């Protein structure tokens, strides 16, 4: 049961 | 590029995430490519 994860978009986490 | 494969997006939170992106197939990856 994972949490939604990093958006594909540029970089997930800053 | 083993340990962490090439195309990849390697982020691992300390939250205990470890997601994996292909940048590539413009997909996420919740668990370890290497394991498959």
């Amino acid at each position: 049961g994972e949490s939604p994860p990093p958006p594909y978009s540029r970089y997930p986490m800053d | 590029d083993v340990p962490l494969p090439a195309g990849w997006e390697m982020a691992k939170t300390s939250s205990g995430q470890r997601y994996f992106l292909n940048h590539i197939d413009q997909t996420t990856t919740w668990q370890d490519p290497r394991k498959a």
